[PDB]
């Protein structure tokens, strides 16, 4: 039920370590882990991926071949080790837990987290909105923007919604488009058409303020969004 | 039950025996009317087209 | 003056005969003539589940109708998903023995019942995600042969004692028991308004029961042999019964008399599970030669035979919408006919 | 392939499931059913306390083969509604009481529904490991009373050895079919250690029959 | 003449036959849901070497015995050499292997299928096939390559090394001799061993000595008649010693018929395959 990814700090580029998320309190046999960072003030990063018992593995354009990350099933534990950091890799990182069958919700719980610091044919996203005032009460909505159709021939639309309180970890909203949550308010109710979505609030309080990363899962490397910073 | 089994099954049977029984000439007729107001809505009854069908694949 | 207690009841049953004569007006192979025969059915199977290894003996459908639920006989109860073919979880049951599973209308929980003689209900939309046991409801005697799931808080079953008990998932204990049958229940079958319902025992009777009550509404006799399936037409006010004589019966709610009954000098086996299909027309019957029926529900000349199982159908239905019938025969294989 | 990231993912674990399901089924299918039948409250406790609601199970494993004794007598419901969930059991151990001629008899009742599971058709080539119990009370009891009581048919002495013999006769000549299935006779006692060894030796028998019947050599 | 057109119609109706025969039990395994069982590997590999057999071996043969003279190529009677003799011993071996499979289940009824999986079953079949291979292709080549020249004419062209009688006997041992006294004693143990009902105990016994009785009706009097070769090389004519080989292949005729006579399910659902297409 809880996540705690530790290990991290600062070591010389191009050095080697290994990260650890001791999983305690659900299946980590069944669901399926991530990785994502974040820069010191930049947007998520998806790193990668490993599945139910290591069958399939995918890793981030910039991380292929460098990292590599297995699952230690019995331990409770899941391995990120790195091979030659450059000095472009430093963030403080997400061990991520996710699911995958008809009406799942990956992504929904994400890890507190450790940093880590050393010394010196894309999905595109852009939310266009950034850094807009909004006032307690009223309602908004975020943008969102794509250019590969998400609407698959399967129907549902694979695009994400997080929110992100300020020193705190990302939380799932929208598990797809137009979906909700668990415990999360029915404030929050995802509404597109195509390639182009919005994230509605019905009145915000004064809790539900951050940036809300807009994420997709068509296809891998499972690009990010910019994110749209709220205010007052 | 010698006891209350009479009893308790003469009360059920007069529980059972009260109540209206409309005749059957209408009792069926109205099941009637029901099957042929929803013959569209029937994708067994008449052949679903090729293109709707979620199970061809 | 028992002697005279029992004789005066014999009497009362003779006079609700004679009531039941004389409400009677025609027949409805009768009424249902100068309309078109529904003719040949051909219905092509379109998926098959091959992920049991054991007999198969219950299945239920969610809301949405993409989800299966299969009680197998080495207790491995699985969610199967309907479109592509998956296996969305494998509830590993405690006792292999299972005769019923119930899928919530909601999409949430499911119950399994069999010879332990009690009702196990796994909740699916869990955090920290793994099926588990919500609820194990004891309390009846005989074996279970029937869940069906009221909302996600009440639940019916028909024991292998003569009763049927409506239960409760918060507090485990029943919060009514209805008894009115002789002989062991075999199937039920809730209204589509979830207000009544009927349990089919083996002594050749059907009785209408009412949920708030508690109390045996009306009552349905006209078999020769045990009751092994039940379910409401769609309209609510009929219900098609099993049989262990091939004769498969279509009663009804205000004439409280036998409609119809789809029986054939060819067929001699029993039946095993009947579920009218969407809009009503069409009443599947699993028998036990091997072969389903696609009786047509108002005229009694058969519409199409649906046999494509080397071993007994033991368990089907049609799909929310009425898109799919699932099979579910006594070898490891549930066949989506369409 | 044109499947989404997704349901790559679902398919996945579906396959993962099917790997399980595999698994478990290769590691319980070796595994061995015994069903118990007959008379409750006659030696079935004796029987059961010798090695080691509704139905109950018993697991327990003798000479590296595990065992599962499955009491069903005590579920009192029609035992021809769910006597079919017992299909592919490979064995069926029956229980008797010598002693019981002597209280409609209960020794034909047990006759009665001892023939009427032989016969049936749900269990044809399933074999039968008969049971006899209380042999000190019987050798009490035919030193005290005759045999004849409940046997019209019997015209011999009241000799342990010879009723013993006709008690085995008897009740291995009302099954109708002595060719698709065996009974194995054991004359049991309470305080008894070789019963786990006699059922293993059935069990080994019973198993080369289905192994031979596989192997189609038969 | 118009008695040879009818003598090869009926041994190519045999032929028709013996290949139905086997593709009908092979199929099997694949299509039949109850019949995806381990111990019904060796059948599946039995059946595939009797349909290679059925596919080229007695035709491509009876070609030989169109007038007597072999007319075909010595490439083409070297690939059928090489060829036909690592199938027949394939099959050779494929029976060990069902014998030794039988020995282990009525020797050990729970142990062996607890300890037997797919894999296990898998990798015997393959080292068999391949020892059959590296011991019966390889040895024609090897054999023709050292003596330079061809001793053998093509026009009736036989396996290459049978003048010398050293090599044809140590080749002959290991492809026939040994497999027929390891099957006999595993026969004779499998028959002890069932004792366990005691009439059906010696009437199995009757039908697993019949099998055998087959198998050495079928293939030793040819592995018996060309032993004297290596010293009488005059006994009788070529086209005789021709049917003493050609019985060879009533084996792989009846094993299909002979391995699923006896089973209940190989007797049960052959119709069954059809009956539904
Ligand atoms: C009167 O006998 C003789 O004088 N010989 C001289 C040598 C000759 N030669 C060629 C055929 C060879 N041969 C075959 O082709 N097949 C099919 C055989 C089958 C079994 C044994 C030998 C076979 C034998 C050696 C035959 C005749």
């Amino acid at each position: 039920v809880q996540l705690v990814e530790s290990g991290g700090g600062l070591v010389q580029p191009g050095g080697s370590r290994k990260l650890s998320c001791s999983a305690s309190g659900f299946a980590f046999s069944s669901f399926g882990m991530h990785w994502v960072r974040q820069a010191p003030e930049k947007g998520l990063e998806w790193v990668a991926y490993i599945s139910s018992g290591s069958g399939t593995i995918y890793y981030a354009d910039t991380v292929k071949g460098r990292f590599t990350i297995s699952r230690d099933d019995p331990k409770n534990t899941l391995f990120l080790q790195m091979t030659s950091l450059r000095s472009e890799d430093t963030a403080m990182y997400y061990c991520v837990r996710s699911i995958y069958y008809y009406g799942s919700s990956p992504f929904d719980f994400w890890g507190q987290g450790t940093t880590l610091t050393v010394s010196s044919s894309d999905i595109v996203m852009t939310q266009a909105t950034s850094s807009v005032p909004v006032t307690p009460g009223e309602s908004v909505s975020i943008s969102c923007r794509s250019s590969k159709s998400l609407l698959h021939s399967n129907g549902n639309t694979y695009l994400y919604w997080f929110l992100q309180r300020p020193g705190q970890s990302p939380q799932l909203l929208i598990y797809r488009m137009s979906n909700l949550a668990s415990g999360v308010p029915d404030r929050f109710s995802g509404s597109g058409s195509g390639t182009a979505f919005t994230l509605t609030i019905s009145r915000l309080e004064a809790e539900d303020v951050g940036v809300y990363y807009c994420m997709q899962h068509l296809e891998y490397p499972l690009t990010f969004g910019a994110g749209t910073k709220l205010e007052l | 039950a010698s006891i209350a089994q009479a009893r308790k099954l003469v009360e059920q049977l007069k529980m059972e025996a009260n109540i209206d029984r409309i005749k059957v000439s209408k009792a069926a007729a109205d099941l009637m009317a029901y099957c042929e107001a929803h013959a569209k809505e029937d994708p067994l009854l008449t052949p679903v087209p090729a293109s709707e069908n979620p199970f061809r694949e | 003056e028992l002697d005279q207690l029992r004789q005066e009841a014999e009497q009362l049953k003779n006079q609700i005969r004679d009531a039941r004569k004389a409400c009677a007006d025609a027949t409805l192979s009768q009424i249902t003539n100068n309309i078109d025969p529904v003719g040949r059915i051909q219905m092509r199977t379109r998926r098959t589940l091959r992920g049991h290894l054991a007999k198969i003996y219950a299945m239920h459908w969610g809301t949405d109708s993409r989800l299966l639920v299969s009680a197998s006989q080495d207790g491995k109860l699985i969610i199967w998903d309907s479109y592509t073919t998956n296996k969305v979880h494998a509830i590993p049951l405690r006792s292999s023995w299972v005769m019923t599973c119930a899928y919530a209308p909601s999409g949430n929980y499911v119950a399994c019942g069999g010879l332990d003689n009690i009702c196990s209900i796994y909740n699916l939309k869990t955090r920290e995600g793994n099926v588990r046991v919500s609820r194990e409801l004891a309390g009846h005697t005989g074996y279970l042969s029937c869940c069906r799931f009221l909302d996600d808080n009440q639940i019916v079953t028909s024991s292998g004692d003569t009763t049927c008990a409506l239960w409760d998932i918060e507090t485990g204990q029943q919060t009514t028991t209805f008894t009115g049958h002789t002989g062991d229940v075999m199937s039920l079958s809730l209204a589509p308004d979830t207000r009544l319902f009927v349990s089919g025992a083996c002594d050749a009777s059907a009785k209408l029961w009412d949920v708030r009550e508690g109390m045996c509404r009306q009552t349905f006799t006209g078999h020769e042999s045990d009751i092994n399936a039940i379910c409401f037409f769609p309209n609510g006010n009929a219900f098609a019964t099993g049989s262990d004589d091939a004769t498969c019966r279509l009663f009804d709610l205000r004439a409280d008399q036998e409609l119809m009954t789809y029986s054939h000098d060819n067929i001699i086996c029993g039946i095993t599970s009947v579920s009218f299909s969407k809009s009503g027309r069409l009443l599947l019957a699993g028998y036990d030669d091997f072969n389903c029926n696609v009786w047509d529900a108002l005229k009694a000349d058969r519409a199409g035979v649906l046999a494509g199982h080397d071993n007994r159908v033991s368990c089907l239905g049609v799909t929310d919408d009425g898109m799919a019938v699932a099979t579910g025969s006594w070898d490891s294989f549930l066949k989506i006919w369409n | 392939c044109t499947l989404s990231a997704e349901d790559k993912a679902a398919v996945e674990r579906s396959k993962m499931i099917d790997r399980n399901l595999r698994e478990d089924g290769e590691k319980a299918a070796r595994e061995v059913k015994l069903l118990l039948l007959g008379a409750g409250e006659s030696g079935k406790s004796t029987i059961v306390k010798q090695m080691k609601t509704g139905i109950v199970e018993t697991h327990f494993t003798f000479k590296d083969l595990h065992f599962k004794m499955f009491d069903v007598g005590g579920q009192r419901s029609e035992r021809k509604k769910w006597i079919h969930c017992f299909e592919g059991v490979t064995a069926i151990i029956f229980c008797v009481a010598l002693s019981d001629y002597d209280l409609m008899n209960r020794m034909h009742e047990s006759m009665k529904l001892f023939d009427s599971i032989c016969n049936n058709k749900w269990f044809t080539d399933t074999s039968i490991i008969l049971f006899l119990n209380k042999k000190d009370l019987f050798e009490e009891k035919i030193k005290k009373s005759p045999l004849t009581i409940c046997y019209p048919e019997y015209a011999g002495s009241n000799t342990y050895e010879e009723a013993a013999a006709y008690i085995q006769c008897q009740f291995e000549d009302l099954n109708k079919r002595k060719d698709t299935k065996e009974i194995y006779t054991h004359f049991t006692c309470a305080t008894d250690t070789k019963n786990v060894q006699f059922v293993f030796d059935a069990v080994t028998d019973v198993i080369i029959k289905n192994n031979l019947k596989d192997c189609g050599l038969f | 003449t118009v008695e040879m057109v009818f003598i090869a119609t009926v041994t190519g109706s045999l032929s028709l036959v013996t290949v139905v025969g086997n593709i009908l039990v092979m199929l099997s395994i694949k299509v039949n849901r109850q019949l995806q069982t381990v111990n019904n590997y060796f059948l599946f590999s039995l059946a595939c070497a009797d349909l290679i057999i059925g596919a080229f071996s007695m035709n491509l043969y009876t070609v030989y015995i169109i007038k007597g003279y072999w007319p075909l190529g010595a490439v083409v009677c070297d690939l059928w050499l090489a060829l036909d003799y690592v199938v027949s011993n394939a099959s050779v071996m494929n029976l060990l292997i069902i014998s030794f499979d039988r020995y282990f289940c009525v020797t050990k009824p729970l142990t062996y299928p607890a300890r037997r999986t797919t894999k296990m079953a898998g990798l015997m079949i393959a080292a068999a096939w391949v020892l059959s291979f590296v011991l019966w292709a390889p040895a024609i080549l090897f054999w023709q390559f050292v003596v330079g020249k061809r001793t053998v004419p093509d026009n009736q062209c036989f396996i290459q090394f049978l003048s010398n009688p050293a090599v044809t006997f140590g080749t002959a041992i290991a492809a026939f001799y040994l497999p027929v006294v390891i099957m006999t004693v595993l026969y004779i143990h499998i028959s002890l061993a069932s004792r366990s009902m005691a009439a059906r105990e010696r009437k199995v016994t009757r039908t697993i000595f019949a099998i055998l009785l087959a198998f050495i009706l079928t293939w030793t009097p040819y592995n018996v008649m060309v032993l004297v070769n290596t010293f009488c090389q005059s006994c009788i004519p070529d086209t005789v010693w021709s049917i003493g080989y050609w019985l060879c292949y009533v084996n792989s005729t009846i094993n299909p018929a002979c391995y699923a006579l006896c089973n209940a399910t190989f007797k049960k659902t052959f119709r069954h395959l059809l009956l539904c297409q």
